[PDB]
């Protein structure tokens, strides 16, 4: 089973932005931090930093980035390309993409092993550095989570 | 110091403070620039000092006056 | 629009008022009815200004019973109804018609038809089209009548069919319906015919969605109900009473894909349905 | 006063018509949605490169150690600090 409770914690707590104190460096927080799933591109959890409208928009462009993402998971040609970071934690290989809708930056990563995407968007300002490791290490927490296939 | 720019192998940004906030179109050039065994680099540029650190295939430029 | 229910004592105008509206221009408003017995009318007897008031007559005849005096009555009251106000439209319902033939329905019509026709050539009224629908209150055919005779009463009809039939062409809906909240009054649709099969559906469909959502109350009505062959029927509260219920056919699609693009469009079409002030 | 009343109704004629066109104008299909192309891979150097573009030679030229390499370490720890998010608990309950 899942538990909402739980994962609309881990994604609103993956709405925290940064602010280095080394270097006066102060980021936004994401726009958008969401679990969808692999097959149909609808959100099986959301969360926002700041209704029914901006429920559906998000629904609408979650379904855009599966849509985008479903041929790039199905081709093998052009593999080395620079905006793909194949990271693989605890012996599970998965592949990140980052794309731009207009101004938005989205990041999107398969959990390795399942049929579960998890996405992050930003505003344009965003680096997208900044948000692979961020979805790096939001990866590396999930491991209860791997090997949970659709019913 | 004036600035600092992180980035990967692939370019992309991480942080850009001062300067480098609004110079980035030379980071494809730098990715050209030869490092040594240590990865510590001083590239002279547009009257400006750029020091070049790679450690864990992380390349940090940091702006400084030639002046 | 206030429509005016008239008819002989014992035609059935409470039971239609009762089983319709009870279960301003467009909403289901609380119509007058009028027992006309017969008699001589007294000229001018300060209705002028109710007549004036009423955006469209309806009479009721019992086909059960001998209707050629009430014809007559019909015609004596729209020989004044049509000299007072030139902008009147007639409508005139054959009810109690469950227990009758295809054949003798048709024919019941035609002699009703031919019957006003001659009595209104012998009054002297021209211009005047007087409109006849089949009535009962045991099927959907009241529904209907009310149906036409409302969407008579609303200027922007056109409009609304062309907003439909954009809705429908982009979003693979089957057949979108505006419904009212109460009396289950479909408003518009598209230039689709209105099967009855479907209208029940949507009907049965707004019963089902009041009585679940009243079973539960005390804490925008939204429904998603979707068939085994992927047909989905949907509903969405519009601006005051008015509500949109839809049957949208998947074509083979994913279903939430479908679902988030017409709940998109949907939202789009209440937003420009906000802007004409077609509610109420 | 009629006349008044006519010219009234086709400002309405009008106005519905572009009540009409304009819901008309964001209707989106399912082939929008699939041949969309807004969705495109985005880099950070090509989005400078893109605003240079819009906006629109080897400059460098080739030639502390302690405090450059004391402060890429620090940044880089400050980087994972931030990004190390606790669970509130266990996301997946058995029966
Ligand atoms: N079978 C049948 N009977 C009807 C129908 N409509 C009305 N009636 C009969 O009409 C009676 C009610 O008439 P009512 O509304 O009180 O007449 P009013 O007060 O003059 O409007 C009931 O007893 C019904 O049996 C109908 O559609 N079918």
């Amino acid at each position: 089973m899942l538990h909402s409770k739980n994962v609309k914690g881990f994604l609103e707590n993956t709405l925290k932005p940064y602010d280095l104190h080394s270097v006066d460096f102060k980021t936004s927080s994401l726009q958008s931090s969401m679990i969808i799933t692999a097959t149909n591109g609808g959100i099986l959890s959301y969360a926002t930093s700041n209704e029914i409208n901006s429920v559906n928009n998000l629904k609408m462009m979650s379904l855009l980035i599966k849509d985008k993402w479903s041929e790039d998971e199905n081709d093998t040609e052009e593999q080395h390309s620079n905006s793909c970071y194949p990271v693989e934690i605890d012996s599970f290989k998965t592949k990140i993409y980052t794309y731009e809708m207009e101004d938005l930056h989205t990041c999107v990563a398969q959990i390795p092993n399942s049929d579960l995407l998890l996405l992050f968007i930003a505003e344009g300002s965003f680096p997208y550095g900044l948000l692979v490791i961020k979805i790096e290490r939001a990866m590396r927490e999930l491991t209860d989570l791997f090997g949970y296939k659709l019913g | 110091i004036k600035g600092t720019i992180a980035f990967d192998t692939h370019g992309n940004v991480i942080e850009s403070t001062g300067v480098g906030s609004q110079r980035i179109e030379d980071i494809g050039d730098l990715s050209k620039v030869t490092l040594d065994a240590e990865g510590f680099a001083q590239v002279q540029g547009d009257s400006l000092l750029v020091h070049l650190y790679k450690r864990n295939d992380i390349t940090l430029a940091v702006y400084t006056s030639a002046q | 629009a206030m429509v005016l229910l008239m008819g002989v004592r014992r035609c059935g105008k409470s039971s239609i008022c009762k089983v319709v509206f009870h279960n301003s221009t467009l909403i289901d408003l609380a119509v007058m009815e009028l027992p006309g017995q017969l008699n001589y009318f007294e000229p001018s007897y300060d209705s002028e200004r109710l007549f004036k008031s009423v955006g469209a007559l309806v009479y009721v005849i019992d086909s059960q019973d001998e209707y050629i005096n009430a014809i007559t009555n019909l015609a004596m009251i729209i020989e004044y109804a049509y000299k007072v106000n030139p902008s009147i439209n007639i409508e005139v319902l054959i009810h109690k018609v469950d227990g009758l033939s295809e054949d003798f329905k048709v024919d019941a019509q035609r002699d009703i038809m031919q019957r006003t026709g001659e009595e209104l050539l012998e009054l002297g009224l021209d211009g005047v089209q007087v409109s006849f629908y089949l009535t009962s209150i045991f099927d959907h055919s009241i529904y209907e009548a009310f149906s036409r005779i409302v969407q008579k009463l609303i200027p922007e009809l056109s409009f609304l069919e062309n907003m439909l039939d954009n809705l429908i062409q982009h979003s693979k809906i089957e057949k979108a319906f505006l419904f009212d909240v109460n009396s289950k009054i479909y408003v518009s649709t598209d230039s689709n015919p209105v099967d009855i099969q479907m209208y029940e559906v949507c009907s049965e469909f707004i019963d089902v969605t009041i009585d679940l959502f009243d079973l539960y109350k005390a804490p925008e009505l939204q429904n998603v109900s979707q068939l085994a062959n992927g047909v989905i029927i949907y509903l969405r509260q519009m601006i005051r009473g008015l509500a949109l219920v839809a049957i949208i056919r998947p074509n083979g699609t994913d279903m939430e894909s479908c679902l988030t693009v017409a709940d998109y469009n949907i939202d789009i079409f209440k937003k420009g349905l906000e802007d004409i002030w077609a509610n109420a | 006063k009629e006349h008044e009343h006519e010219q009234k109704l086709l400002a309405r004629e009008q106005e519905l018509r572009d009540i009409v066109a304009n819901t008309n104008d964001k209707l989106i299909d399912i082939s929008m949605i699939n041949n969309s192309g807004i969705v495109i891979q985005g880099t950070d150097l090509q989005e400078a490169l893109d605003k240079r573009q819009q906006e629109e030679t080897n400059t460098f030229t080739l030639l502390s150690k302690e405090q450059l390499k004391k402060l890429h370490s620090n940044i880089l720890n400050e980087i994972f600090s931030q990004s190390q998010v606790n669970k509130p608990g266990p996301l997946t309950v058995p029966f």
